[PDB]
């Protein structure tokens, strides 16, 4: 950025590490939220 | 001026995707083996 225009070795490696987190579980949490609405929704 | 010295090498993008990858699968059995996601209702 100022200096660093070249971030922080551990700050990228984390920030991936984080990001594939958020991509593997929007599919599961999206597959997780609808079952338990169609299990928790009281028909 | 001459390397910008990348500011993304390429081992530590290739790592970090490993690592995230295998915290994914531990994840993913452990809540299979709990049934979480067995557990489609009781």
């Amino acid at each position: 950025g100022e200096s660093p225009k070249c971030p922080d070795i551990l700050v990228v490696l984390l920030s991936v590490m984080g990001a594939i987190l958020l991509i593997g579980l929007a599919p599961l949490l999206i597959w997780k939220l609808l079952i338990t609405i169609h299990d928790r929704k009281e028909f | 001026g001459a390397l910008e010295e990348r500011c993304i090498p390429i081992w530590w993008v290739l790592v970090g995707v490993l690592g995230g990858l295998l915290l994914l699968t531990i994840l993913v059995l452990a809540m299979w083996k709990v049934g979480f996601f067995k557990r489609n209702r009781p």
